[PDB]
């Protein structure tokens, strides 16, 4: 939730440091039309 | 020729339908409906705006 995204040929990489991540907070934040994961499995990411 | 058959009609919003299939997580996935791993079925899904 940023004012303004990088462009695609400027793509901007950052890194999360220590931290939880709880992917519940965006549930009526935000609504994905996307959400594909590889070498893991979406429920397996709330026990890694 | 099917034994038995079951329905599990509702709706949802156009961006939470792949939230209905098997393995997914998410608001509807996690809180709302859950199917099962071992399926054996259809999902059938369409606007109706
Ligand atoms: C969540 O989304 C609903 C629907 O727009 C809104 O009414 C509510 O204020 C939002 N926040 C919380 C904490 O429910
Ligand atoms: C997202 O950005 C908006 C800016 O309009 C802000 O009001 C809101 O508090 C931010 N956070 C969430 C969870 O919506």
């Amino acid at each position: 939730n940023a004012t303004t995204f990088a462009s695609v040929y400027a793509w901007n990489r950052k890194r999360i440091s220590n931290c939880v991540a709880d992917y519940s907070v965006l549930y009526n934040s935000t609504s994905f039309s996307t959400f594909k994961c590889y070498g893991v499995s979406p429920t397996k990411l709330n026990d890694l | 020729c099917f034994t038995n058959v079951y329905a599990d009609s509702f709706v949802i919003t156009g961006d939470e339908v792949r939230q209905i299939a098997p393995g997914q997580t998410g608001k509807i996935a996690d809180y709302n409906y859950k199917l099962p791993d071992d399926f054996t079925g259809c999902v059938i899904a369409w606007n109706s705006k």
